[PDB]
DNA sequence: GCTTTTTTTTTTCACAATCCCGGTGCCGAGGCCGCTCAATTGGTCGTAGACAGCTCTAGCACCGCTTAAACGCACGTACGGATTCCGTACGTGCGTTTAAGCGGTGCTAGAGCTGTCTACGACCAATTGAGCGGCCTCGGCACCGGGATTGTGAAAAAAAAAAGCTGCA
DNA sequence: GCTTTTTTTTTTCACAATCCCGGTGCCGAGGCCGCTCAATTGGTCGTAGACAGCTCTAGCACCGCTTAAACGCACGTACGGAATC
């Protein structure tokens, strides 16, 4: 339906951005091997959080993941999130 | 007299004799199996309770249970768990 | 030609970003990555924009905090450079990972 | 507490960051909201000792 | 001595044995007190909740359930005492 | 005059205790601790026998688990000997103490 | 090449731990007994939610210019880690001491169970105002530029610590 | 105990970065409005649980043996970590 299949967007999570997140965490010096390892971690976070949201969607029969889908999913992973409803 | 406290034990024993008809079980072991069943029953019902609640529905149905189970058990175990809960309902419907 | 000592700018960045709260991942790259991953589980899905923002808030936070744990783990082994094994210990003690 | 961190930041209305600073700097509130994430909240100024210059 | 700091009843030998079962080889001397500290906070937290249960149920006898229910709240779910 | 080198009984003792399931803390001392600590919240409390054993399974379990994580931190600092700073780090990362 | 040391390797002996035989006896899994209540049933009634149809939100695509950020490479410093080496905090194994453990008896607090009675909460319908969505405004706040202030780093020069170099005793 | 350098410390400017103000402008916090549907009133009925009374369970105290475990001390090896590169 008017083109939607996705590319390889994990490299979109650039070394600049991983470096900035490490900076917020008060990290001073970063090894070469962090950035790829970080993307693995990030991917596995997102895979788990979206699987569960996507479930809550498929149950309510929708084809549109709501913020509440993501909220309910995050509370499930013990990662309660404030300021998007619920 | 002496209270009258229910438990899943007579069923834990029945399943055991399906999977291993000559092996037995200690009271501490049967206490862990009773702790195990009650734990997950509360897990699956609570996640159904909420499912239903999030979708403004009054009834927990077998569908809520099956969505709760995708959520609670890990991939390969959810798969058999659905497969068995589906099959049991089909068989139950089929009978009457 | 003036040149800042290695660490002096890292330390500035560290103070720059701790003071702030704006999201640190580029919003479209992240959005493309949400959508890509979601295909695995169901095709031709729409996301509310708030659902995608809620996901980048929940992600950045999860990593930013893992990087704290990870930094202690570097320092615990009398280092200053966080290494893969640091994350992995952080995650193994958290119990995110066998 | 949010409003004090609001005032201390030299602003009239409370925003996420004020709430966060108020929650994380307060011993008990932070325990109560230990596994809770405040969106557009950021982190408390914290830099480990040994990471500083000599 | 030998007087009313029952925490000390938790002997080095017993602390050693735990950390064994936990795959520990060589044990610093300072650790047996650190362990003692940590154990107390653990019990304080669990027992406070278990007795909070007890006082609600209007009883003077701490039940094994009260503990079970406490340990669930603390996220330390325990099987085989009434779960 | 037979003399086993440092750490060689340790390993025996590890293999030994990991094979077994029996409480490692002496039951009476433990119990005397449970009553000492219970007082600070309510006086003249009685305990079911099984309440104390529920408390002692739970304690050792926690301690054993914490020691695993402690060992891991100590090995992470290229060391063999666990020390308080190992416990404290593993607790910092468990989110047990700030 | 030789001899002369450290280090590495191999070989031999000591000792726990396991497994194979022989056994016994205790205690609770197991299963039967005899009562009871919780599961089952067909009936009746009300509304949850399937469904289908309707509205219109908001999610998705596409474009083209602007410029902030990512990108990749040159350059060198401080970091990580290997190696060495020293002091002692730990582990091991003795003999001496301690109190847990066990089995038992005796007392009673208090857990829990039964029946009675009514204060309190569900439920209902009628009543109405608190709080919903809508919509309009003007002041806080985000962004900017310019001037003041703070902190870093190099370069020059000092203060000192440490190193390499002495004769003596 | 020196004479001769490296190591560490100090002081002097140059320069970048961050800080703080007023000015400017846009938009969303705040609030008023008018209408709604959910909270309130006042009523009824039924039962959940408080309560007194009695049962007997299992928690506590105590005691007197028999060890197994804790204890304290001698001794030294392998470890932690300082120092160098
Ligand atoms: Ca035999
Ligand atoms: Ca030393
Ligand atoms: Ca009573
Ligand atoms: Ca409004
Ligand atoms: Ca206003």
């Amino acid at each position: 339906r008017h083109r939607k299949v996705l590319r390889d967007n994990i490299q979109g999570i650039t070394k600049p951005a991983i470096r900035r997140l490490a900076r917020r965490g008060g990290v001073k010096r970063i090894s070469g091997l962090i950035y790829e390892e970080t993307r693995g971690v990030l991917k596995v976070f997102l895979e788990n959080v979206i699987r569960d949201a996507v479930t809550y969607t498929e149950h309510a029969k929708r084809k549109t993941v709501t913020a509440m889908d993501v909220v309910y999913a995050l509370k499930r992973q013990g990662r309660t999130l404030y300021g998007f409803g619920g | 007299k002496r209270s009258r406290k229910e438990s899943y034990s007579i069923y834990v024993y029945k399943v055991l004799k399906q999977v291993h008809p000559d092996t037995g079980i200690s009271s501490k072991a049967m206490g862990i199996m009773n702790s195990f069943v009650n734990d997950i029953f509360e897990r699956i019902a609570g996640e159904a309770s909420r499912l239903a609640h999030y979708n403004k529905r009054s009834t927990i149905t077998s569908r809520e249970i099956q969505t709760a189970v995708r959520l609670l058990l890990p991939g390969e175990l959810a798969k058999h768990a659905v497969s068995e809960g589906t099959k049991a309902v089909t068989k139950y419907t089929s009978a009457k | 030609p003036h040149r800042y000592r290695p660490g002096t700018v890292a330390l500035r960045e560290i103070r720059r970003y701790q003071k702030s709260t704006e999201l640190l991942i580029r919003k479209l790259p992240f959005q493309r990555l949400v959508r890509e991953i979601a295909q695995d589980f169901k095709t031709d899905l729409r996301f509310q924009s708030s659902a995608v923002m809620a996901l980048q808030e929940a992600c950045e936070a999860y990593l930013v905090g893992l990087f704290e744990d990870t930094n202690l783990c570097a320092i615990h082994a009398k280092r200053v450079t966080i290494m893969p094994k640091d994350i992995q210990l952080a995650r193994r003690i958290r119990g995110e990972r066998a | 507490l949010a409003g004090n961190a609001a005032r201390d930041n030299k602003k009239t209305r409370i925003i996420p960051r004020h709430l966060q600073l108020a929650i994380r700097n307060d011993e008990e509130l932070n325990k109560l909201l230990g596994r809770v994430t405040i969106a557009q909240g950021g982190v408390l100024p914290n830099i480990q000792a040994v990471l500083l210059p000599k």
